[PDB]
């Protein structure tokens, strides 16, 4: 059994969680905002 | 077996002044989307001293949002962490 798909999982290292795919990822797609 | 001072050239003159017709690309360059370039920033035991800032204002408007998410070709990412390798 792998262990990819599900996202990480460590809040100890701040506060949120360190994910892999949010601002970063979750704005390079909102350029989809029609002009 | 020559003149050697043959001065001339091919009499191909073919400009073909041709637009960029961007259709169905073929050329080296692998469909890649957001953070799938962090797997390429493993992929390579060098680093030293790049500028993750560069890359986002560098691939986040060349990004071409489509359904399978964004996506770019290798070859601007390449381009872009190439550029920034000091």
């Amino acid at each position: 059994n792998l262990d990819s798909n599900m996202f990480s999982n460590d809040f100890n290292f701040e506060n949120q969680f360190d994910e892999q795919v949010s601002e970063f990822c979750s704005k390079m797609n909102q350029v989809c905002g029609t002009r | 077996n020559g003149s050697s001072l043959q001065n001339a050239d091919k009499i191909n003159n073919g400009n073909d002044n041709d637009n960029d017709n961007d259709v169905v690309p073929s050329k080296e360059g692998s469909l890649l989307r957001c953070s799938e370039i962090w797997d390429r920033i493993t992929t390579h035991p060098k680093y030293s001293d790049i500028d993750v800032d560069g890359l986002c204002s560098e691939l986040m408007a060349k990004a071409k949002c489509s359904e399978r998410g964004v996506v770019i070709n290798a070859e601007d990412v390449q381009l872009a962490l190439n550029k920034h390798m000091n």
